[PDB]
RNA sequence: GAAAUUGUUGAAAGGGAAGGGCAUUUGAUCAGACA
RNA sequence: GGAAUACUGCCAGCUGGGACUGAGGACUGCGACGUAAGUCAAGGAUGCUGGCAUAAUGGUUAUAUGCCGCCCGUCUUGAAA
RNA sequence: AAAUAUGUAAGAAGUCCUUGUUACUUAAUUGAACGUGGACAUUUGAAUGAAGAGCUUUUAGUGGGCCAUUUUUGGUAAGC
RNA sequence: GCCCUGAAAAUGGAUGGCGCUCAAGCGUGUUACCUAUACUCUACCGUCAGGGUUGAUAUGAUGCCCUGACGAGUAGGCAGG
């Protein structure tokens, strides 16, 4: 068993990497085509004298910006159900009616918006950890992802990213597998003298939409 | 902040009884689009029976100054709340763009009347096309032919703690 | 024993994501877009510049 | 700061080892610790946990209870396993020819099993015969028949025994126990 | 001293509705209740017999007993830090059938019909309710709907 | 010397430490309080169907 | 033949208390490897 | 009519300077570059060189300097009081 | 006649088809209750989370409280 | 709006002090910068949880080892010394 089993294992690894290579190529063209179609749709509507209304965002990223002292019970429970138990923790949330009302209850304690592909990729690559047997395991290899999410068809870190940004049938399982992200304070500061006002009123909490990408990247 | 002017177009949510509701547009001065959409619903709820939950935003576009390197005289109509009562006010501002004139307007209201951003409504900003239609003396004095004025008592900034000669304020 | 961040350690960047080699070789991060020539209708421009 | 959803540094609350200092009991625990780790057989894990139980949690199992279990359909040729003491029962007059593995046998219980042609073996002999617990029946004695249980949960309208030293006419049968004296419970 | 009688603080709770006094309509007495039915409690002020206590006003329970002119209802009541089971003997005037499941039984019937219908054609019959989803993309035309500009109004008294 | 009379302060927090137990549901609930005439016949109905399956 | 308390000798500091914590300067004093 | 630039965003583009850290201790894993043999920044620092080998580093102790430090115990809603 | 709070439901202890028991009930195998046998598996009936859930015994201290935002009573008011 | 009159208390006196007048004051806007026992990464101690390992010829299977998370505390409880 010195060279027969090892050769078979190496051959299997070669096949697995080929499958991942083709999937990542297919994901790249899927992202590129979708982005160009949206851009061209806006131009066509303007040329015809109409307005193209983009579909509402289906994914948000929520960051807790408030400490753990002096929190009313109902908002405190909602933060626990979103796995935000310490300051500068973040999770992804699928956007439905049942989850929009949850965000309204915790507005003065969090900052959330609409993440982009670049933000999602950097979060998973640098601070992506998996919950395996109630333990926080770093995602340093594709095998540990396949061993835990393979039954859902996810067998690489890019497949996990694909399931997140495009909210797929197995978003709940893929998202819950990821450990809540542990972020630091922003490198260049928060940009405001006082955080605990709404973003509209010059504060930090609430929904800042696409501006969440600049905040998260400085905290990542 | 540094203001930008956006156009925001909105509508009520279409239903089976009234498909294709009417489109409403207004021009908003704001530092970013998130605030601009918030201000849109603030004024729409003062004019029509609608709110954000029962409506939607159709399009938001930034509006640039057509001639940003031309000096213009602006007339501004504002409504603001003081410590007791609400008042209407007309002021005139000289600048090269609408966003620049609006920035001066907010600074002027805060300085002279202690009115914050939340207490001010910008009713209308319009360029005064013709001379002699300017009705404020603090603007008319800059509209004289061959205007010249010196800058007496120049003060120079020093980069060192100590200077080895008495300074001069000539200019 | 020691987590190594991809996107700064290239060897780790190649362990995961075998497509990273193809992405860099083809300069997909600086892909030029096809040129179009659609122009907005007159109603759009008049509304934008309307008082 | 962390907003904990549960108590920190909480012990499991289950015994992981025997409380006793019996040298021979620790040898049995060592044997079945190895078996439970490297056999993936549910029988071995059950036996290992049963060895940690205290005296009240290991009630005696009589030979009559053993005989009744062997009357189950298809269980006539199974090995009865008792992690505890097997006691004698004279209320039964017929005993089968089974094989019983137990920690302890009383003098009466061992005599009756041998008289009927059966054998009494220890738990380590069982491991050699059935490393994965093939053809085994685990029997447990009654826990709620203990005399201390009948006083648990005492209160109005609960029907529990009171904690009392002397029982008789003048001991807690007056007011509070009959309608003729104030009220009834 | 304080007063804590049986019908304390029920001045408005047990009143009849406006222009709805008088005798009880006969459909109240013609309804049939069975053990296991879900009913909700609302006392009627004109019937002083078999009347529930004010705590159970607006509560919902399950029938456990049926008698001549009354039924037995089970109510879970929170006392201290746990819930206790309460049994009530109420005349039929004070109860009615709860509609909290009559619209759920029809979904059960609909699920079975949809499951059987798609059994011969398509897998993934998709019989789970979903919350409201974000709106999809759309195109809004300005043909006959040119946007109208609005501006804030000046202050006026008009008193 | 007058003192405090009554307050519910901190009582909800004490109740939520371990309490607010949802009552457990058992199959075959007790027949306490059921009409005695129904119970007498249901006893005979259960006895009769026992013989039908036994025989 | 301990402590409180006291004498002599020696060293050190002291502008309305003294004592303490973290860090280093200065003085005095000292263990460890020379493989 | 044809460009440029500003603003915002992306790059699995390249590259210079500074600081803190070196846990682990035969081999085993996943990869990279190679026709191959092999090599490598790939499951945690190695290579080269100088001075000194003693109070030099360091410990202890006294003192000085910067900042900080209210008297313990007890009853109490609350103690330097 | 709100806002905030508040009860119940969202399945296997479920649904459907067939027909057994009784001293109850019906003009009446009519019904009621409990069953025999058959048909439908976990996109098996909304969302999110779940340092796993359930359960028992035993015993310490405590039973003078006070403060802040908001609601609120007595009082001219109060660090009442 | 700012400023002034209205505006009288007992030891000497307090935007914290000095002092400050296109402020070092008041209203408002844009950036840079300073620093918590908080956040991020690493080491070490302990606690809890989930696991690996009885094979002799070398000694502790209450042993050795792998992985993850956690750490305020009067009255009071328990555990190891
Ligand atoms: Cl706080
Ligand atoms: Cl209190
Ligand atoms: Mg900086
Ligand atoms: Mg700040
Ligand atoms: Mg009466
Ligand atoms: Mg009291
Ligand atoms: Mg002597
Ligand atoms: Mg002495
Ligand atoms: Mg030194
Ligand atoms: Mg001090
Ligand atoms: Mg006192
Ligand atoms: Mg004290
Ligand atoms: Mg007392
Ligand atoms: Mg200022
Ligand atoms: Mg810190
Ligand atoms: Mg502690």
């Amino acid at each position: 068993q010195v060279a027969a089993e090892r050769a078979a294992r190496k051959a299997a690894n070669k096949e697995k990497r080929a499958i991942i290579l083709e999937r990542n190529a297919a994901y790249q063209k899927e992202y590129e085509t979708a982005e160009r179609n949206i851009i061209q749709a806006k131009r066509d509507a303007k040329a015809a004298g109409s307005y193209y209304v983009e579909a509402q965002h289906k994914l948000v990223f929520v960051v807790r910006i408030k400490g753990i002292n002096k929190i009313p019970p109902k908002p405190r429970k909602v933060l626990q159900l979103l796995r935000l138990t310490r300051i500068n923790s973040g999770t992804f949330v699928k956007v439905t009616k049942a989850t929009l009302e949850l965000l309204k209850l915790i507005e003065p304690y969090v900052a959330y918006g609409y993440p982009s592909y670049s933000t999602i990729r950097q979060l998973v690559y640098k601070r992506g950890f998996g919950k395996i047997n109630k333990q926080r395991v770093p995602l340093s290899d594709n095998a540990i992802i396949e061993a835990n999410l393979g039954k859902y068809g996810i067998l690489s870190i890019d497949d996990l990213i694909h399931e997140i940004i495009t909210v797929g049938p197995h978003f709940k399982q893929a998202n819950n597998f990821l450990w809540p992200f542990k972020l630091s304070n922003p490198s260049g500061g928060w940009g405001v003298p006082r955080k605990f006002k709404h973003f509209i009123q010059g504060g930090s909490f609430g929904n800042r939409e696409e501006f969440i990408n600049k905040l998260v990247k400085s905290m990542n | 902040a540094h203001f930008k002017e956006y156009q925001v177009i909105g509508r009520r949510l279409p239903t089976e009884s009234v498909p294709e509701p009417k489109l409403f547009r207004m021009r908003i001065f704001a530092s970013n689009e998130v605030i601009a959409k918030s201000r849109y619903w603030y004024f729409l709820q003062k004019l029509h029976k609608v709110k954000k939950a029962s409506g939607e935003i159709v399009s938001i576009n930034q509006i640039n100054e057509a001639h940003p390197t031309k000096v213009k005289n602006f007339g501004v109509w504002v409504r603001y709340d003081s410590r007791s009562g609400t008042h209407n006010m007309y002021k005139e501002i000289r600048d090269v763009s609408r966003v620049a004139a609006v920035e001066t307007l907010y600074q002027d209201m805060a300085a002279r009347h202690r009115a914050r951003f939340r207490s001010i409504h910008i009713l209308k900003v319009a360029e005064i096309e013709k001379t002699a239609d300017v009705k404020r003396q603090y603007v008319k004095q800059f509209l004289t032919k061959d205007l010249k004025f010196p800058l007496p008592h120049r003060v120079q900034k020093s980069t060192k703690t100590f200077s080895y000669k008495r300074p001069s304020t000539f200019y | 024993v020691l987590k190594k961040n991809p996107l700064k350690n290239k060897q780790v960047l190649l362990r995961l994501n075998p497509y990273a080699k193809v992405f860099a070789a083809e300069k997909l991060g600086s892909k030029k877009a096809e040129k179009t020539g659609t122009k907005p209708a007159a109603v759009f421009t008049e509304t934008l510049k309307h008082d | 700061g962390i907003d904990h959803t549960s108590k920190q540094h909480k012990r499991s609350g289950h015994r992981t080892a025997p409380k006793s200092d019996n040298v021979y009991l620790k040898l049995l625990v060592k044997l079945y610790t190895f078996l439970a780790r490297r056999t993936d057989a549910p029988f071995n894990k059950v036996v290992l946990k049963a060895l940690f139980l205290s005296k009240i949690n290991r009630p005696p199992v009589s030979v009559s209870r053993i005989a009744r279990a062997l009357k189950q359909e298809g269980a006539a040729n199974k090995t009865v396993v008792v992690v505890g003491t097997v006691t004698d029962d004279a209320r039964i007059f017929e005993f089968p020819k089974t094989t019983v593995a137990a920690l302890r046998f009383t003098a009466g219980a061992r005599a009756k099993i041998v008289k009927a042609g059966g054998e009494c073996i220890t738990l380590d002999q069982l491991a050699v015969r059935a490393p994965k617990g093939q053809n085994t029946l685990i029997l447990r004695g009654p826990r709620n028949s203990r005399e201390a249980v009948r006083h648990f949960g005492m209160g109005p309208h609960k029907g529990k025994a009171p904690r009392i030293l002397s029982t008789g006419r003048k001991f807690e049968r007056a007011r509070g126990r009959r309608r003729s004296k104030g009220f009834k419970v | 001293g304080k007063s804590h009688g049986y019908r304390s603080r029920t001045r408005y709770m047990f009143q009849r509705d406006f222009r709805k006094h008088g005798a009880v309509h006969l459909s109240t007495y013609l309804k049939v209740y069975k053990v296991g039915d879900i009913v909700d409690i609302k006392a009627n002020g004109s019937i002083q017999k078999g009347m529930p206590h004010k705590f159970y006003q607006g509560k919902t329970g399950v029938v456990y007993n049926v008698t001549k002119s009354s039924v037995g209802v089970i109510i879970n009541k929170m006392v201290g830090n746990r819930y206790l089971e309460k049994r009530l003997n109420l005349r039929v005037e004070h109860i009615k059938h709860s509609k909290c499941r009559q619209e759920f039984l029809e979904r059960v019937k609909a699920n079975a019909a949809k499951r059987a219908e798609a059994k011969a054609q398509g897998v993934a019959v998709q019989l789970k309710r979903q919350p409201a989803q974000p709106r999809e993309s759309r195109i809004v035309s300005t043909e006959g709907n040119v946007p109208q500009t609005l501006a804030p109004v000046p202050y006026e008294t008009f008193i | 010397a007058k003192s405090k009379n009554h307050t519910a302060h901190n009582q909800t927090r004490k109740a939520h430490r371990n309490g607010i137990k949802k009552p457990k549901t058992y199959k075959y609930p007790s027949l306490k309080g059921v009409d005695p005439k129904f119970r007498r016949n249901h006893k005979h109905a259960l006895h009769g169907t026992a013989k039908a399956l036994a025989a």
